[PDB]
């Protein structure tokens, strides 16, 4: 119940490689820093957290199975058990320690195996290794508190849960960030908090997620109507943010050295003006776009089903390194850079389209090129420039 | 409706000795079929039938023999394993082997009548 | 949904904005009900019109010093149909005859258009409220009812606890 | 009252200038001319079916106003569908089955 | 949160006879006095009524609830008029809405650190008053006399600019408030 | 308001011996009137007076006469049951008769001016 | 957001000596305009461009303008007191002079 004692916090500011890439893009998580995951049931709040304790950069993973799934524990111990990595030849249950306490399991032990991980990712923290925590989930331990507050007959706050609620969440994702270790080595360690959260009938509204808002920086807000899609991760791009985007960016730019950051902005821009589309073509309808904007939905759809979209059990999609989500970014974006240079010159809406169909294959399937192929991916920017100039004349 | 239902064990259930072959690989081609099917249908009420492409009335008309022939089977009609996947691989024939783009090239020589 | 504060007084209003919005909603397809049956008649009389002058006007473009002779004889109402308003030398006697005949197909061609965009007009007014309107209060009257329940459950729940002191 | 103006080549619309019509004869330069005599309160405005392609745009904003009426007349050569296709995708976008 | 229904207010208003609600909504647009027309009240309406119709004697009972109608007709107008949208609007209906909206910014709309809105006097308050109801009476007529709503409007802007500034007349020079009365006529 | 408002007894207090026989008639037929003509001046506010027929600008006129003339009293004005009905009668004389319905051509031709 | 903000102190700190004789007037009409600008545009995304009135359309790109450069100035941009009320005539410019009904004609014509 009392935190391991560090010499300072630093600030995190080194990006996490999660191989995702809807997260490592547009909503990185920093090594140390606090990310929340509150979906409703089935949106994938758990499988995010098996590929991120699985294809993380990090020395030590700590999966907390707090008030979930009985099989979602069995299934840990024996995918786990096979995950080799394939440089060190260790599995990956060599490098991670998990608490279980299921549902029908003690309802009071729901805390108790959640204040056991943070320590046992605080022990490692020491050593200077990089922990990652990952709480599954946290409204389950909300509710043996509210079960506990019942019980001991105190005032209830909100929807029941003790009144004591924020500061033992706050409590707890303070105990997380980039440290400074005890000793005179002045080693740094850290712990990164992925805590998924479970509201009723998905409603961010209710106590335990708006609380976890005010602490934490990352908010992967989870969809049902994208988990119903087959839309997988189903990670809302319009709702979630990161506050570490920007720092983020400054980073991340400078080991590309590219304006990487003004890549994944403008991605981010054509994917915010799909929403404002959307709105005009259920109102109007989309033969009433005109050719740039009918363009921007053709481009912000190929963000979404070519690499927003990750399926969690396909081997060559599971994971993105960091240099393959450069080049696939930069032909989705040559593509509308192209195509407005065409419209603007003259050529019309469906004469890109129907002209360019072979090459827009090839970027739909550019998410299946293996990490020793990535010649294939930047090739297509300058196939399209060929693609495009006969188009032209 | 199978649109809003799911089963997250399914996998340890699919596959060969537990099922058919198929079993995978028809059942997400269906599923991709009735949503299309079932989205195209709506655009049929919202913006007329005109509005549709010669392949989406084809998806609409997919979808009215999947939930009037596969979906409805009666309360008291027991099908097996067998007979399901006949049943669906029977109705994948209106749809273009091009448009089978979930299925491999190899399920496809194979079962599709 | 729209942004509002959960009260008994906001719940009765929204649910009579509703029922007129609902009211409205078929009031305006309604008419875009009606506009599609105007418009049918007119749009195929104009379909053949415009195919009949067309042919006919190039056939005559088609059989058609002629500088000097052409140098030196120099000769619409608003009526409201519904909700729209709408407005009212062999190959020399063969333009003669098709001047008259182009200026009828000036004032039915653009009937037409003036039908098809009150036409859009009301189609995107019954789209909004189907679309946003009437499913943002939809979803409004949802929690507003749910606030309030919860609001007086918990609220007596205390005052038992209190009547214990 | 209201007069009529025509845009075209000078060989197949030249003798609509015997009546009393504004006959003229690029697409930024009939975009001009067209918007020109439409603040003029033109009554209509005939044009054939070669210039108009050339300036789809200024046809498809100015349609929308009642007072001046855009019409599109052949040529000595013909036309390709333009008063058809103007039909036809209006009753497809508008009622929803060809007629 | 602005709730009303709070037992604070509920006791008040079954003890108090005159009710002066204030809006958020009219407060944020900067419309000051932020009364709400339709929710608020006042069980002294009538007396005054009756008393105000004797001491300047004119129908001043009446003409304010002819005034008191036209806001309550823009309310049922613009709640049925908010999502179907206006385009359809009546060119009778439409005068009514140019009606409520003089009645809004002209009159009810005062500031008080001004000098001059401060404070409106009994004679200042009908003068005002006499030139936007006669305004929607006669213009009425206008309206009625065949003529489009576009019209009556455009050629009136130099009067309903003068209207605006009604509430600006020094109380001496109060002819000027009194003198909109025939060139609205004419 | 009378819409929302209701009287479970009003039946055995109106009729012949207890004011006329035409109480529960013109009742009925003022009631149904009103309701009619509220949409029919709502329909104006929304498809415009162009969409109102002859017979809807009478039913927009007859509601708003009933609100001033009938309901409208004052509260300081006693009406008898004779001229309370019969104002009923003159404001329902600007429909024509086949807007009335619910009432019978006996009672229709009797005080019908 | 401007627009449910207030500020209850400032009618005796601005003014003629203390910022600029104008302030009110330029204050009181710019959330007008705002209000109705802001109105506008919720009504373009949901009936249309062409359906706003003209007049309407005219302040629909007048609260787009107040919004990307008149409130978006960065958190790094110390703007003078001189120069931001004259950015806030600028954007009154746009509407008519008709239009500005709560600015007195002596501080219409002297801006
Ligand atoms: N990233 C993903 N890729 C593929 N499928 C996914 C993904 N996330 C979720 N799913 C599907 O959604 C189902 C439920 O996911 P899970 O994370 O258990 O939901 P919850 O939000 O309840 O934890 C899974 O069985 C899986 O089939
Ligand atoms: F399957 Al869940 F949150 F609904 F883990
Ligand atoms: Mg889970």
């Amino acid at each position: 119940r009392r935190g391991r004692p560090i010499k300072q916090k630093l600030n995190p500011d080194v990006p996490m490689i999660t191989g995702q890439r809807v997260i490592d893009t547009f909503f990185p998580v920093t090594k140390g820093g606090a990310a929340a995951v509150p979906g409703p049931f089935g949106a994938g709040k758990t499988v995010v957290q098996h590929q991120i304790a699985k294809w993380s950069d990090v020395d030590l993973v700590v999966y907390v199975g707090c008030g979930e799934r009985g099989n979602e524990m069995t299934d840990v111990v024996n995918e786990f058990p096979e995950l080799i990595d394939p440089n060190t030849g260790e599995s990956l249950m060599e490098r991670t320690v998990l608490i279980a306490n299921t549902s029908n399991m003690p309802v009071a032990a729901r805390e108790a195996s959640i204040y056991t991980g943070i320590t046992i990712a605080e022990y490692f923290r020491d050593m200077g290794y990089d922990v990652a925590i990952m709480a599954d989930s946290t409204s389950r331990w909300a509710e043996a508190l509210r079960e506990m507050s019942g019980r001991l007959e105190e005032m209830p706050g909100d929807e029941g849960y003790p009144a004591y609620l924020g500061s033992r969440l706050a409590e707890y994702y303070e105990r997380s960030g980039r440290v400074i270790a005890l000793g005179s080595d002045q080693r740094e360690g850290s712990i990164t908090a992925i805590s998924a959260v479970s509201p009723s009938g998905g409603d961010i509204s209710e106590p335990v997620t708006q609380n976890t808002l005010r602490v934490v920086k990352v908010f992967w807000g989870l969809d049902s109507s994208l988990a119903q899609k087959r839309h997988f991760p189903s990670i809302n791009w319009i709702q979630s943010y990161s506050l570490y985007s920007t720092e983020v960016g400054r980073y991340m730019d400078q080991i590309l050295q590219q304006d990487w950051s003004d890549m994944v902005t403008e991605g981010m821009r054509i994917l915010q003006e799909e929403e404002q589309l959307n709105e005009i073509v259920r109102l109007v309808g989309i033969d009433s776009l005109s050719d740039n904007d009918r363009l921007t939905l053709e481009v912000a759809k190929s963000i979404r089903e070519d690499y927003l979209q990750q399926n969690a059990f396909d081997d060559v999609d599971t994971f993105t390194s960091r240099e393959k989500q450069f080049n696939m970014l930069k032909v989705i974006l040559t593509f509308g850079k192209e195509a407005r240079k065409a419209l603007s010159l003259g050529a019309y809406f469906n004469e890109i389209m129907e002209g360019t169909v072979a090459v827009r294959e090839r970027i739909s399937r550019s998410k299946y090129i293996p990490e020793e192929e990535l010649a294939k991916i930047s090739s297509i920017n300058e196939e399209i420039k060929e693609t495009i100039q006969l188009i032209v004349s | 409706d199978v649109l809003p239902s799911l089963s997250r064990l399914k996998d340890k259930g699919t596959g060969a000795g537990k099922t058919r072959e198929d079993h995978a690989a028809t059942m997400n081609q269906l599923f991709a079929a009735y949503a299309q099917g079932k989205q195209a249908k709506e655009l049929a009420v919202v913006l007329g039938e005109s509005a549709l492409s010669d392949i989406d009335k084809i998806y609409a008309k997919f979808a009215e023999r999947f939930e009037n022939e596969y979906v409805n089977q009666g309360f008291y009609t027991n099908r097996t394993i067998t007979e399901t996947l006949d049943l669906g691989w029977e109705l994948l024939a209106m749809l273009p082997r091009t448009e089978l783009k979930r299925i491999k090239d190899d399920l496809l020589d194979k079962y599709l009548p | 949904r729209l942004n509002v504060n959960p009260t008994r007084m906001e719940l009765t209003r929204l649910k009579k904005q509703l029922t007129t919005a609902t009211r409205g909603h078929k009031l305006l397809k309604d008419k875009q009900d009606e506009l599609m049956r105007q418009f049918i008649l007119l749009i195929r009389k104009n379909n053949e019109l415009r195919q009949a002058i067309e042919k006919e006007t190039q056939t005559a473009m088609k059989d058609f010093f002629i500088d000097e002779l052409l140098a030196l004889e120099n000769v619409v109402v608003e009526k409201n149909i519904m909700s729209v308003k709408v407005p009212l030398d062999r190959s020399i006697d063969g333009f003669t005859q098709l001047l008259p005949k182009l200026l009828k197909l000036a004032e039915v061609e653009k009937t037409c258009q003036l039908m098809a965009e009150e036409i859009e007009k009301t189609r995107r007014r019954v789209n909004a409220l189907e679309y946003m309107t009437i499913p943002q209060l939809e979803e409004t009257i949802y929690y507003i009812k749910m606030k309030l329940e919860e609001n007086e459950r918990a609220e007596v729940t205390r005052l038992i606890k209190v009547k214990n002191m | 009252t209201y007069k009529i103006g025509v845009v075209g080549d000078k060989d197949s619309v030249s003798p609509f200038r015997l009546f009393g019509f504004d006959v003229q004869h690029t697409k930024t330069e009939i975009r001009k001319t067209i918007d020109e005599m439409a603040k003029n309160e033109y009554g209509v405005i005939y044009i054939t079916e070669q210039c108009a392609n050339l300036v789809p745009e200024t046809i498809e904003r100015y349609k929308g106003q009642l007072t001046p009426a855009i019409i599109l007349i052949p040529s000595h050569q013909g036309t390709l569908g333009i008063g058809l296709e103007e039909i036809q995708n209006s009753v497809e976008k508008a009622v929803g089955q060809n007629i």
